[PDB]
């Protein structure tokens, strides 16, 4: 059996399924669908900023979509966002 | 609450502290903390890797960005998105389609 | 007067063009032109996968972001990172330090 | 040998190299070698956004060094917008 941690590594890759495998290319979460991404996964500090705002931080090679590697940015920044907000009070 | 993504990260944060804690500073790995993650860990994933300590050893040179010898949370988490790549890469090794389907990811299923 | 990044990125672009320029749409390249693309201009990087053509035409269809069945530049130059990406990672395959070195690259 | 385009890519890597290398991590561009990295490899249209605007939207992960993944964001974005200037105008 895979460990905890790897086990939550692979979920992360289908986190990002979830979203990219609504439509279109099978490794592209679309404008409107990172909205929804956003809106059911990441917390409101992370949500606030606006998805629009996040879609083109993302969106490295100006194509249309954020593709998985796209969406490890996202995912390596809440983490270590995560990381310092566990350890405020 | 949490969402999957965000129970996620707190696996990893949580993996990361359960050894950071144990030797030195509290809140970064030393070379000892991060062999025993990876040893235990990334058991499957790192499997090759666990053989040759050297090879982790390495590991832990690049990852060391400020090169203090100890890995804070903001350097190990490279190495999580860079396996978590990895094992996507593993499920479409040799993908001729059609559209989407994924092999076993790293360390087998 | 050009740094070698800019020459380096307009080999990229140069390469690109000199297939995206024969068929249809003049700058996106149709599912032959890519192919034609890859197999010679990546005859050493992708050298395993031209040996299938069915692992080239789903490396198109990744890569084609928009799913119009072209690839523009914006989507073909993620493949480039990815190999240049993919050439580092193996000048460091079995890496066991101390300090910096490469091995050969991608297709040597 | 290698095709152009193939050493073109290697190239790439070493451009990365001539900075990661200075100093301290071998796969760790500071932010004074991202200065002079940018001065040095990339156009006025590039440099002009700010050699410290790069470097904070670089370093995903806040450690305070652009490492080679960090690296070819740069590379896509110059490439795109190196590829849009060649149809103007
Ligand atoms: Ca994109
Ligand atoms: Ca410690
Ligand atoms: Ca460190
Ligand atoms: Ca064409
Ligand atoms: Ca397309
Ligand atoms: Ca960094
Ligand atoms: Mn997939
Ligand atoms: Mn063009
Ligand atoms: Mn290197």
């Amino acid at each position: 059996m895979l460990t905890e941690l790897e086990k939550a590594l692979n979920s992360i890759i289908d986190v990002y399924h979830k979203y990219s495998l609504i439509k279109g290319n099978f490794h592209a979460v679309y404008r409107d669908d990172l909205k929804k991404l956003l809106e059911t996964e990441s917390p409101q500090y992370i949500r606030k900023k606006g998805a629009d705002v996040w879609f083109k931080e993302l969106d490295i090679n100006t194509d249309g979509a954020v593709n998985f590697q796209e969406f490890l940015i996202l995912v390596i920044k809440m983490g270590v966002a995560a990381h310092k907000k566990s350890h405020e009070e | 609450k949490m969402s999957q993504l965000e129970r996620n990260i707190e696996t990893i944060i949580n993996t990361f502290h359960q050894y950071s804690v144990k030797l030195g500073h509290p809140d970064t790995l030393n070379q000892g903390e991060f062999k025993e993650l990876v040893r235990k860990d990334l058991q499957n994933f790192l499997k090759k890797e666990n053989k040759n300590e050297k090879v982790i050893e390495h590991i832990m040179e690049d990852l060391d960005t400020n090169a203090d010898k100890q890995l804070s949370f903001e350097e190990f988490i490279m190495l999580m998105a860079r396996l978590t790549w990895a094992s996507h890469e593993k499920m479409h090794e040799g993908d001729e389609g059609p559209g989407h389907h994924h092999k076993p990811g790293l360390g087998e299923g």
